[PDB]
This record gives C-alpha cells, structure tokens and sequence, in this order.
C-alpha cells in the first residue's frame, strides 16, 4: 500500500499493537534474497517517540506510551524495505506511508 | 529535560561484563546542538557463584 491506515481507541496500552504492515520480493520465499526487513525513517511529531516497527515481523506497536485523542490525535510515518544481509545502496528505493489515529471516547463526563 | 542515566532492573556480572549506551541531544524542533557521547557501563562483580565440590 501507498497509505497503510490504522486506528486506535484512547488509552490503548503501552508495548501494544496498533497495526501490520507487508512488502513482497520477486525472489524465491524463504531466502536470503528475500528476508524483507523493516525499518521508520520519518515520524511525524517526530518527538517523543510513540511508536516502534519490528524487523522480521513487520509489526508496529506503541512504545512505553498511552495515547489520548484530547493530548494528541493524528500521526504520520515514514517506512522502508530492503533485503539480504543490510548492506545499503547508494541507490534510491521507494518509501511507505503509514497513518495513525487516535479515536475519541467519551472518557469525559461534562462540568 | 536533565539527563539523568537510570539502569532499569539487576543484571547478572556472569554473562555481562560492559554494555555500549551513546548519549544524543536534541531540541523539539528536531535540530541537534550536541555531539554523540558513547559511555561504557561497566557491570562489576560479587561472589554470587557458590564454590562446589568435584
């Protein structure tokens, strides 16, 4: 996907999944040619950090966090993919959207 | 907001002799005003192992 989307209810508990992500390889499964490995490189706020993208799994949690709707809502995420043993290019590849939402309850009795 | 280094839980002399922690600052608009600084946590060592019998 362009635009992977997720959501999540406020006060989701910490080290928890908020969503999955997937890329496929033109090479034969189950090998070296194509063990895909994840990575985040943008985050938007880009500070503190809320979230964490693990390698092997491609799943995306929050960190030691609780997210609230009425401290912050909305979160953007920059991805990649790459494969073999993590040696980089010096060539360009192609990046991934991710978006994250903080859904409203009505946690709030009114005064 | 201070830099106050904690470790978190105990650990074990046996099987960890240093771990390899770097220290980064940064401001809230991203920006970078500080070098890395690598520290070197030492683990040090008490007579925890029992003395057995051959």
């Amino acid at each position: 996907q362009d635009v992977f989307v997720g959501s999540v209810e406020e006060l989701s508990a910490a080290h928890t999944l908020v969503m999955k992500i997937n890329a496929t390889d033109a090479d034969e499964p189950n090998t070296l040619n194509s063990k895909i490995s994840y990575r985040i490189v943008s985050l938007e706020p880009a500070y503190p950090p809320v979230f964490y993208l693990n390698k092997d799994t491609g799943e995306i949690y929050t960190t030691s966090v609780t997210l609230d709707r009425e401290e912050h809502s909305s979160y953007t995420l920059t991805v990649e993919a790459r494969d073999g043993n993590g040696e980089v290019t010096d060539k360009p590849v192609k990046q991934a959207q991710v978006q994250i939402r903080i859904l409203d309850v009505n946690d709030n009795i009114p005064v | 907001d201070t830099g106050n280094l904690y470790c978190t839980r105990p650990v074990d002399r046996e099987q960890y002799e240093s771990f390899e922690i770097i220290a980064f600052a940064t401001t809230p608009d991203g920006y970078t005003p500080e070098l890395p600084l690598p520290l070197i946590i030492k683990i040090e060592d008490e007579n925890d192992n029992y003395p057995i019998f051959t």
